[PDB]
This record gives structure tokens, C-alpha cells and sequence, in this order.
């Protein structure tokens, strides 16, 4: 159930009926692998298993030493943050002293622990890994003493299974200076993951968006190295919480638009720059301007409000009628006259100004329609690809009903006498007095 | 480099008790086996108790259980063993040696640390020098030789002519008297011809009495 | 208890020959716990195979084990010169060891009969109160050895002892030595006073023996 509408007026297009997913808040988890306290063995045989097992185990002798050295388009009005500060902070407050003997005292005899930190908060707690009870139980007593015997070859292979994720944890962290994202497999499983996701403080209707998107889930998480001390090894994933979801969504899509005079230079271009997703939240509508930073599965929309501007409802109101009296609707004044089409969700914007030779295809036949110089709009319906100049557009063949709005180019209600041409950042009300500073005064006199 | 260095040799008096050493260089003790393990003169190897480091138990087999006691100092990563009531079946040289087998599922593996031995010589005996009786020759080559009866404590040394007699001498193991004291002989194969003309006179040293004999063999018909 | 046995007692072989060196057990010891040790005169003993078939660190590769349940078999494939010693096996039940009687490995040399010789007391001796009869086996090949004493051919039984030396480091050779030991009053009360040798060099057994005058 997609909808989109396209403003002959504007040069902009909406796309109406995607569901909300945002980020709001974070949620820290402590993962933990048991190690082993382990030096230079006694043992120097020269048997093809043992060789074998001794450079297996300086894998992770190496492993655990290279993590030790490890501890010793209006983008422009968006905030900046610190986006691992909620999980740097549980990292920081697990160095106090007591706060690790914490952990593997609730870790003792069980897999996964809700354990309370110093400071209050409650985080899910989880142990991953059996190296030290295969080490220190069943391999480390031979390998200290004079000679050593391994008895099976399938041990070797055995080990290799047990230390190969310790190495590939250390592989990430070693090559992203202790701070990894996307999240990958290795530093959470999807079981894993969908255990924690089950036993998070968070809504039945939170579990159940989390659990269908965990794709998702991981390219908005971070893997923080934290500490390793005495024997655990601890790294800090941190979890997004979607503190609003299901609330209705629109995406603005926006191209330049500039007169049809057939001369060089004789041309003055608007643009709408307020293009990016937008979703209802708490009365007022959060604006993403970078739609890159947004990730569309199916119909949900998933947003990172440290990429985004608290804006009044009455944004929306800049779609029907542009001027208005309610909100001052944004726009960028230019003289630069260059074709370019944007592809919507269920069509592409076409801008055809100057020589550029602009044409809609078909799959069955190419150049169905073709598009006079300015700005114009081609739903997906029966449209496969789109050409503008050299550059061949592919449009989504996403189905979905479209509508197309009528209405005269708003450029030609604007003198280009003493139109300002380099507002990189201004609105109509702005544009009106930009007007009356140079129409008004320069009347006077 | 590790090193098991046993306390030094000992004579001691039926009915008395022996303390043997076994220090440790180069390890400690909470991760060794050490067993004692005796050899009496001239047959085999025989086990006589133990500890586990590991576990800090120490075992003892039934035949010495009621009169053996194994210590294990682990400051000076020392063991001692104390056997009492000793008699002159006890007579062996004792060895401090890693018996210890440790088996897990991956595998098994053993230390192969020893001392050098201490010998423990049990007889109601003094320090005494022997008497040197001769072996008399009587087809083409003799045989003569000297008897080192009635002597103790271990060892002596016997030459002939001096160290220049050399090819053909064998000078047997001592064996322990049912006296108490120990007795060896030495012997000489030469050609029959040379006993008319060459004199063999074998040289006995027992340093323990400094008792030397020079016992000259002639022949007896 | 644990009683184990080898065989062969004494294994006679040449340097580049196999030996094959077995332990066998009174009750089913555990694989992981029977080892084979090595010991030459005036030495420790030293570790050669643990845990059945397991290998000691440093131990050529001519040394392997086998064995299970009750038969165990060490197995020198192709003995050298340093490997001339004595070879114990260890079992282990509960921390409980138990030591085998000792397989010795010999110099293999052609069969050679002992010369024999018997000595009298001397009159030095004899004037103490005691009587030393020797009789000397000397320079013989293989070991195996019995020596019976015999006054007035009378079995003599209890006062006698055997000395042996070692192999001898040229001719691979054994020499022995039985000592006859009676009181003056026993020595005198009796003629002939006889040592009887037999050893596989000899087809029929040997006699040297002398009248007290
Ligand atoms: C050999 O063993 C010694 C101690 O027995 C140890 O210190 C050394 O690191 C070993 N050599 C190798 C290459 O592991």
C-alpha cells in the first residue's frame, strides 16, 4: 500500500505510506569470553599433533596480547553527537574495581545474567565462549609438563573450531580500533542476538520489529572493546531501542528547477532543500535530511534521530500550497541551468533544461515518451528506464498507484531583474524580503 | 634447566631411620610428581611411595605404608622420605624420580625429572680394612688372583704390579657377607711360562681404614 | 596386586637388529599409564615410552611402543650401541606403581665355553678360624651359567656366593667368580673339594676340583 504524488509546480515529489521505525534511545549489553591465564609451555615435543596444538594455542596467546595492547542536504543544521557515548559510558563504568568480579559471579554457573551495575543500571549480560574450560581443564596440563602426548587428530580440529572466533573477534577489533559497526556474526550471532532482543526491557511490539529486521538491527549497532581483566574478556555491544514506531512516514525527493528561456545564462533556478524522510513523532515531525542515513526495508523505514531536525507539523504544509502563512518553507536560489532526473519510489523526476535530450523507456521499446525542456514527472507504471543526457536511470519497479498535481512553475512568478542567485540557504519569507530590499529600494530611487 | 639434587649417602644401624632429601631447582613442587623409588644391589626396580603435587596427596604402597612417611615442603620445594625399622633388605640406593602420568581428554603427559640416587647401607658394622688372601696358581696360560675378604664400609680398589699389569684382570663386584661385611676377589689370566720369572703382586687401597696391601701371589705346587 | 612379568630375561642381539621387548600385566592396567624406562649401571632411570605407545621427548625414533589390556611390546628398530642396557615397564592402577622384573639387552657374541679354575685356601687363611675355596669362571659367553659345589661329593648348599662382572667392553665376554665359605673345622674334616661348571658351551658339564693335602 505505497502512494505518491508529484507537484508539476515544485519540482519535488512525496511518497506517502512507509511505517516509521526510528531510533530514539540506546541499549547497552556486556558480552564476555572466559580466558585463559596462560604462558610459555614446558612442553617442546616434536610430534605432528603437538606442533600442531602449540601453534594453535599462540594463536590465542597472540590474540589476547594484541587486545591488551589495544587497552593500554541540510546536514549543515543537524546536531553532532557522540554515538558510542552510551556504550563507552557502561565501559568506563565497568573498570571500577568489584564491577568485573560482578559479572562472572552472576556468569558463574549460567549462560546469560541480568546483572546491576554500580550505577543503577540494569544490562543484559551474556557469556559466549568456552576456551578457558577446554584450555585450562583438558589441554593446558599437558602441554606444562616435559613431554606431551595428544591422543585423537580430530582434537586438533576441534580446537581450531573453539579458538577460530576468538581470533576473527580479535581480526575486527584490531582493524577498527576497538569500535566495529555493522555488528557482525562473529561478535553476535543471530541466536544470540534474537535471545537478547527477547529479554531486553522493551515492548512485545518492539521484539517483534527487531526480531524480522535484525539486518537492520546490526547496521545500527556498535561492538565496543572494553576491558580484559583477570580473566574475562568483555566487549560492549550496543542496541538500538525504537522508542516510536508505526507512525506514518513521507519521503521528499527534490530537483532544481530553473526558467525555459532558451538563452546562455538568461535563466534564474530554485530549489526545494527539504528533501529527506519525514515521520510523525510526539505533535511534531522529525526531518531527515540525509536519506543515506535512513535504510528502507519493504515499507518500514528505519531512521537515526542523531540525523534529524524536531520541526513543526506545519512542514508538511509545504507540499500543497508553498507559500502559506503558517511555515516559512525552505528553498536554495542558483543560475545553474543543468538537467539532472531524480528517481523517486514510484517514478523519476525529470529536469530537462537546455540541449540535454531527455526520454523515457520501455523494456519492450525504448523512448515511449518524451520530455519537453523543464521539469517534469513519468510514473513507474508501465515505465522500465529513464534517460537523461548520457546517464540511463533505472526506476524502482516497486508497485504502487500514483497521482500527478497540476500547477503553473512557481519560477515564473519571480522577476529575474535583481534575483538573488547565490541563497544558499534562505526561505520564501526571506526570498520576499531578498525581493523587497532590491525591488522597493531600488524603486525609491 | 631443572635439577633434583638427593641428600648424600648413608650408613645406618638395624632398627635405626633414614631421612633422604630431594630438593628442586627449576620448578616448584605444586606442579611435579615425586615418587621414591630404591634399587637394592645388583636387582631390579622397586616403588615405594609418592606425591602428587597436583593433588597434594601422598601415597604409599601397602608393604611400606606402616613404616614410611613421604613429607612435601613446598616453600623449599623439598621432599623427604622417612623410613624407620630398617633392616638389611633396606640396603638399596633411593631415587627421587617424576612417575607422575596426568591424562585429560586431549591427550597425556609426564615429567621425566630425576635425582642422582642415595645410597643407604644398613649392617651392624664398624669401619674395618680388609686381609688379603692370595689365589695361588697351579695348560698354556694361568690363572692367580687375590682374595679382599672381611672388609666394610664400600669401596675397594685393587691393581696389579702397580698399574702395570693391566691385560687380563678382573676384579669382581664385592658381595655383603652374611657378617656384615663386604668380600671381592680379583683375578689374572698370564701365560704359564711367566710364573717362573715375573712376580704379580696385587695392590689393595680401602681409603675408609687407610688399610693398603701390597700381597705378593707365588705359585703353589 | 599389579604382578608384572617380561620376557625374555636377557635379549641377546647385535647393533642394527630389532628388539622387541614385552611386559605383560596380572590384571588389565590402563593404557594412558604403562611406560618404558631405560637404565644403565650407575644411572638414573630414564623415560623412553609413556602412556602405551606415546613417545618421550628426545627419544629417537627408532624407539616405539604398543600394547593394551595385559601384552605390551616395546619395540628398538635397529639397536644402537647406547641402547645396551636395561629396560623396566611401569604400570600405574589408582597412583599405584608397579615395576617389571627387567629385561636386559646383551652384546650378541659367538658361544664361548668358560675356562675354569679352583683355588685352594691359603695356608694365611686358614689360620684365622676360616676357609675361602674360589672357583672362577672366566672369560664365557652367554651369561647363563650354573655352578654346583661339590665335597666329597656331597651337594654343598647355602654357603656359597656369586660374583659376575659386566660384559667385557672388547671380547663381549662374562667372568664369574663362587666362593666357597667353611669354618676351619669344616675344611679340614673332609678330601675333595670340587666345583662344577655347566654353561651351553659345554657339551657335557666340567669339573676342577683338588685334594686338601
Ligand atoms: C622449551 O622448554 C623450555 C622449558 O622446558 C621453555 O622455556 C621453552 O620456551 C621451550 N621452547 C619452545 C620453543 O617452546
Amino acid at each position: 500500500n505505497i502512494t505518491e504524488e508529484f507537484y508539476q509546480s515544485t519540482c519535488s515529489a512525496v511518497s506517502k505510506g512507509y511505517l516509521s521505525a526510528l531510533r530514539t534511545g540506546w541499549y547497552t549489553s556486556v558480552i564476555t569470553i572466559e580466558l585463559s591465564n596462560i604462558k610459555e609451555n614446558k612442553c617442546n615435543g616434536t610430534d605432528a599433533k603437538v606442533k600442531l596444538i602449540k601453534q594453535e594455542l599462540d594463536k590465542y596467546k597472540n590474540a589476547v596480547t594484541e587486545l591488551q595492547l589495544l587497552m593500554q542536504f541540510l546536514g549543515f543544521l543537524l546536531g553532532v553527537g557522540s554515538a558510542i557515548a552510551s556504550g563507552v559510558a557502561v565501559c568506563k563504568v565497568l573498570h571500577l574495581e568489584g564491577e568485573v568480579n560482578k559479572i562472572k559471579s552472576a556468569l558463574l554457573s549460567t549462560n546469560k545474567a541480568v546483572v546491576s551495575l554500580s550505577n543503577g543500571v540494569s544490562v543484559l549480560t551474556f557469556k559466549v565462549l568456552d576456551l578457558k574450560n577446554y584450555i585450562d581443564k583438558q589441554l593446558l596440563p599437558i602441554l606444562n609438563k616435559q613431554s606431551c602426548s595428544i591422543s585423537n587428530i580430530e582434537t586438533v580440529i576441534e580446537f581450531q573450531q573453539k579458538n577460530n572466533r576468538l581470533l576473527e573477534i580479535t581480526r575486527e577489533f584490531s582493524v577498527n580500533a576497538g569500535v566495529t559497526t555493522p555488528v557482525s556474526t562473529y561478535m553476535l550471532t543471530n541466536s544470540e542476538l534474537l535471545s537478547l532482543i527477547n529479554d531486553m526491557p522493551i515492548t512485545n511490539d518492539q521484539k517483534k520489529l527487531m526480531s524480522n529486521n535484525v539486518q537492520i538491527v546490526r547496521q545500527q549497532s556498535y561492538s565496543i572493546m572494553c576491558i580484559i581483566k583477570e580473566e574475562v574478556l568483555a566487549y560492549v555491544v550496543q542496541l538500538p531501542l525504537y522508542g516510536v514506531i508505526d507512525t506514518p512516514c513521507w519521503k521528499l525527493h527534490t530537483s532544481p528547477l530553473c526558467t525555459t528561456n532558451t538563452k546562455e545564462g538568461s535563466n534564474i533556478c530554485l530549489t526545494r532543500t527539504d528533501r529527506g524522510w519525514y515521520c510523525d513523532n510526539a505533535g511534531s515531525v522529525s526531518f531527515f535530511p540525509q536519506a543515506e542515513t535512513c535504510k528502507v526495508q519493504s515499507n518500514r523505514v528505519f531512521c537515526d534521530t542523531m540525523n534529524s531536525l524536531t520541526l513543526p507539523s506545519e512542514v508538511n504544509l509545504c507540499n500543497v500550497d508553498i507559500f502559506n502563512p503558517k511555515y516559512d518553507c525552505k528553498i536554495m536560489t542558483s543560475k545553474t541551468d543543468v538537467s539532472s532526473s531524480v528517481i523517486t519510489s514510484l517514478g523519476a523526476i525529470v529536469s530537462c533544461y537546455g540541449k540535454t535530450k531527455c526520454t523515457a523507456s520501455n523494456k519492450n521499446r525504448g523512448i515511449i515518451k518524451t520530455f519537453s525542456n523543464g521539469c517534469d514527472y513519468v510514473s513507474n507504471k508501465g515505465v522500465d528506464t529513464v534517460s537523461v543526457g548520457n546517464t540511463l536511470y533505472y526506476v524502482n519497479k516497486q508497485e504502487g498507484k500514483s497521482l500527478y498535481v497540476k500547477g503553473e512553475p512557481i519560477i515564473n512568478f519571480y522577476d529575474p531583474l535583481v534575483f538573488p542567485s547565490d541563497e544558499f540557504d534562505a526561505s520564501i519569507s526571506q526570498v520576499n524580503e531578498k525581493i523587497n530590499q532590491s525591488l522597493a529600494f531600488i524603486r525609491k530611487s | 634447566q631443572v635439577q633434583l639434587v638427593q641428600s648424600g649417602a648413608e650408613v645406618k644401624k638395624p632398627g635405626a631411620t633414614v631421612k633422604v632429601s630431594c630438593k628442586i631447582s627449576g620448578h616448584t613442587l605444586i606442579k611435579l610428581s615425586i615418587h621414591w623409588v630404591r634399587q637394592a644391589p645388583g636387582k631390579g626396580l622397586e616403588w615405594m611411595g609418592g606425591y602428587e603435587g597436583e593433588v597434594d596427596e601422598i601415597f604409599y604402597a601397602q608393604k611400606f605404608q606402616h613404616r614410611l612417611t613421604v613429607i612435601a615442603d613446598t616453600a623449599t620445594d623439598t621432599v623427604y622420605m622417612e623410613l624407620g625399622r630398617l633392616t638389611s633388605d633396606d640396603t638399596a640406593v633411593y631415587f627421587c624420580g617424576t612417575l607422575g602420568v596426568t591424562v585429560t581428554e586431549a591427550g597425556l603427559g609426564i615429567d621425566d625429572y630425576w635425582g642422582q640416587g642415595t645410597l643407604v647401607t644398613v649392617s651392624s658394622a664398624s669401619t674395618k680394612g680388609p686381609s688379603v688372601f692370595p689365589l695361588a696358581p697351579s695348560g698354556g696360560t694361568a690363572a692367580l688372583g687375590c682374595l679382599v675378604k672381611d672388609y666394610f664400609p664400600e669401596p675397594v680398589t685393587v691393581s696389579w704390579n702397580s698399574g702395570a699389569l693391566t691385560s687380563g684382570v678382573h676384579t669382581f663386584p664385592a658381595v655383603l657377607q652374611s657378617s656384615g661385611l663386604y668380600s671381592l676377589s680379583s683375578v689374572v689370566t698370564v701365560p704359564s711360562s711367566s710364573l717362573g720369572t715375573q712376580t704379580y703382586i696385587c695392590n689393595v687401597n680401602h681409603k675408609p681404614s687407610n688399610t693398603k696391601v701390597d700381597k705378593k701371589v707365588e705359585p703353589k705346587s | 596386586e599389579i604382578v608384572l612379568t617380561q620376557s625374555p630375561g636377557t635379549l641377546s642381539l647385535s647393533p642394527g637388529e630389532r628388539a622387541t621387548l614385552s611386559c605383560r600385566a596380572s590384571q588389565i592396567v590402563s593404557r594412558n599409564h604403562l611406560a618404558w624406562y631405560q637404565q644403565k649401571p650407575g644411572q638414573a632411570p630414564r623415560l623412553l615410552i609413556f602412556g602405551a605407545s606415546s613417545r618421550a621427548t628426545g627419544i629417537p625414533v627408532r624407539f616405539s611402543g604398543s600394547g593394551s589390556g595385559t601384552d605390551f611390546t616395546l619395540t628398538i628398530n635397529g639397536l644402537a650401541p647406547e641402547d645396551f642396557a636395561v629396560y623396566y615397564c611401569l604400570s600405574s592402577d589408582s597412583s599405584i606403581f608397579t615395576f617389571g622384573p627387567g629385561t636386559k639387552v646383551d652384546f650378541k657374541r659367538t658361544v664361548a665355553a668358560p675356562s675354569v679354575f679352583i683355588f685352594p685356601p691359603s695356608d694365611e687363611q686358614l689360620k684365622s678360624g676360616t676357609a675361602s675355596v674360589v672357583c672362577l669362571l672366566n672369560n664365557f659367553y652367554p651369561r647363563e651359567a650354573k655352578v654346583q659345589w661339590k665335597v666329597d661329593n656331597a651337594l654343598q648348599s647355602g654357603n656359597s656366593q656369586e660374583s659376575v662382572t659386566e660384559q667385557d667392553s672388547k671380547d663381549s665376554t662374562y667372568s664369574l667368580s663362587s666362593t666357597l665359605t667353611l669354618s676351619k673345622a669344616d675344611y679340614e674334616k673332609h678330601k675333595v673339594y670340587a666345583c662344577e661348571v655347566t654353561h651351553q658351551g659345554l657339551s657335557s658339564p666340567v669339573t676342577k676340583s683338588f685334594n686338601r693335602g
